[PDB]
C-alpha cells in the first residue's frame, strides 16, 4: 500500500 | 476519546483560497497519517491528498497538485488544508481523516473530522422570501389537509425552519434545498392537518436565515 | 487511476434480511481495500481494513471478503441501524480512490402518494416571478414521475424536484416538484396542472388549477 514515511 | 474537530462552514468567491483547519485531540497527532477527502453535495467521495504531521511530507492527488496544500502546526496539533484557485466544483463538505497507519502505509480511515461545509459562489448573502402554500378549499372534509412555506432565493445554506414557534412537528416534511440556475437555494417545508383544523389552528411558519440575520414569521391560511 | 464499481447502486431489503454488496476494481489492489458507513449529515465510518478485517467495535454481523479484483461485504441480518450508504476504496496505489456506493433502504408495503397542488401566492406575483408546487406525500417505492402540463402543453427544463430521505418511522419518501415561470409567461396561461405515475396508483393522478 501507499506510504508516506514514518511518524512518532 | 480519539476525535478529529474541523473549523466552520466558509463561503469563497470564485478565484479566491479557503483555509480549513482540523485539531487532534485524544491521541498522538504525529503518530498517523492524515487524510483529506471531500463530497460534493449529493455525490460520493473523492481523495484530495494525505500528510505526514510527524514530517510534514505530503502527497498530492494529482488532479490538485499545486492547487490543494496541506500543512501542519504540531504544536496545536493542527492539520491545515488550502484549497486555492476556486471554482463552483469545489464546493462540497471537506473531511480530514486519520489513518490507522498500520506498518506506516494506508491501512483505513479510522477517525474522521466532522466536516467543513465550502460553498464557492458569486451570490451575495440573501435572507429568503417566503411565500405561503395554502391548503386547497377543497380539502377533505373530515380528511386530511396539506399546507405549506415556500422558502425561495437564499444564499447561502442553511436557513431553519420551524412550524408554530416547534409547537407543530408532526407530520412536517421540509426538503432538502436546491441550488437553483439562478445560484440561490430554495426548499418548500409542508405539514398535513387534519381538514377540521382549518381555521380553526393557526399556522405560521418560521424561517430563520443566520448568515442574513433574518428571521421570517408567515401566517398561512386559506385563500 | 483505478476504477471501483459497487453494486447495487440501490439494495432494497427488509430487518432481518442477509444481504451481500460488491465491489470490484479496475486493476488488482490486493487486499487494500476498506469499507465504510455513511449516513445522511454524518462523516463516515470505517467497517472494514486488509478487505477482511473488523474495526474495533463493529458489531460481528459485518463480515467482508476478497482479493485481488473482487471485494465484498455482508451483513448477517439487517438491523434498522444499518440502513445506510456503504463505500469501498482502495488504497494499493495513488491517487486513493471511493466506490460509488451502495444505498440500502428499507422495504415496505406499496402506499400511494397524496398529491396536493398550490398556486404561486399573490404575494411572490408582485415581484414578477411564479413558483408552483406538487407535492407527493408519503408514498413507497422511490420511484415516481411528476410532469408539469400549462394548457394541456408538456413543459420541460423549468422544473426542479426535491426528495426526502426515506422516513425513519414508515419508511415512505415524499417529493416536491416546482414548477417556475416569470409572471408574464404565468398570466399568458390558464390550466395547471401536475400529473403524477407511481405503481401504487390504479391510475395516474392529474392535480390542476386554473389561473385566477
Amino acid at each position: 500500500a501507499v506510504g508516506i514515511g514514518a511518524v512518532f | 476519546q480519539e476525535v478529529l474537530v474541523q473549523s466552520g462552514a466558509e463561503v469563497k468567491k470564485p478565484g479566491a483560497s479557503v483555509k480549513v483547519s482540523c485539531r487532534a485531540f485524544g491521541y498522538t497527532f504525529t503518530g498517523n497519517a492524515l487524510h483529506w477527502v471531500r463530497q460534493a453535495p449529493g455525490q460520493g467521495l473523492e481523495w484530495l491528498g494525505w500528510i505526514n504531521p510527524h514530517s510534514g511530507d505530503t502527497t498530492t492527488s494529482q488532479k490538485f497538485q499545486g492547487r490543494v496544500y496541506m500543512t501542519r502546526d504540531k504544536s496545536i496539533n493542527t492539520a491545515f488544508l488550502d484549497v486555492t484557485r476556486l471554482t463552483s466544483d469545489d464546493t462540497g463538505i471537506y473531511y480530514c481523516a486519520r489513518d490507522k497507519y498500520y506498518g506506516n502505509e494506508a491501512v483505513g480511515m479510522d477517525v474522521w473530522g466532522q466536516g467543513t461545509s465550502v460553498t464557492v459562489s458569486s451570490a451575495s448573502t440573501k435572507g429568503p422570501s417566503v411565500f405561503p402554500l395554502a391548503p386547497s378549499s377543497k380539502s377533505t372534509s373530515g380528511g386530511t389537509a396539506a399546507l405549506g412555506c415556500l422558502v425561495k432565493d437564499y444564499f447561502p445554506e442553511p436557513v431553519t425552519v420551524s412550524w408554530n414557534s416547534g409547537a407543530l412537528t408532526s407530520g412536517v416534511h421540509t426538503f432538502p434545498a436546491v441550488l437553483q440556475s439562478s445560484g440561490l437555494y430554495s426548499l418548500s417545508s409542508v405539514v398535513t392537518v387534519p381538514s377540521s383544523s382549518l381555521g380553526t389552528q393557526t399556522y405560521i411558519c418560521n424561517v430563520n436565515h443566520k448568515p442574513s440575520n433574518t428571521k421570517v414569521d408567515k401566517k398561512v391560511e386559506p385563500k | 487511476d483505478i476504477q471501483l464499481t459497487q453494486s447495487p447502486s440501490f439494495l432494497s431489503a427488509s430487518v432481518g434480511d442477509k444481504v451481500t454488496i460488491t465491489c470490484r476494481a479496475s486493476q488488482g489492489v490486493r487486499n487494500e481495500l476498506a469499507w465504510y458507513q455513511q449516513k445522511p449529515g454524518k462523516a463516515p465510518n470505517l467497517l472494514i481494513y486488509y478487505a477482511s478485517t473488523l474495526q474495533s467495535g463493529v458489531p460481528s454481523r459485518f463480515s467482508a471478503t476478497g482479493s485481488g479484483t473482487h471485494f465484498t461485504l455482508t451483513v448477517s441480518s439487517l438491523q434498522p441501524e444499518d440502513f445506510a450508504t456503504y463505500f469501498c476504496q482502495h488504497m494499493s496505489s495513488y491517487p486513493l480512490t471511493f466506490g460509488g456506493g451502495t444505498k440500502v433502504e428499507i422495504k415496505r408495503t406499496v402506499a400511494a402518494p397524496s398529491v396536493f397542488i398550490f398556486p404561486p401566492s399573490d404575494e411572490q406575483l408582485k415581484s414578477g416571478t411564479a413558483s408552483v408546487v406538487c407535492l407527493l406525500n408519503n408514498f413507497y417505492p422511490r420511484e415516481a414521475k411528476v410532469q408539469w402540463k400549462v394548457d394541456n402543453a408538456l413543459q420541460s427544463g423549468n422544473s426542479q424536484e426535491s426528495v426526502t430521505e426515506q422516513d425513519s418511522k414508515d419508511s415512505t419518501y415524499s417529493l416536491s416538484s416546482t414548477l417556475t415561470l416569470s409572471k408574464a409567461d404565468y398570466e399568458k396561461h390558464k390550466v395547471y396542472a401536475c400529473e403524477v405515475t407511481h405503481q401504487g396508483l390504479s391510475s395516474p393522478v392529474t392535480k390542476s388549477f386554473n389561473r385566477g
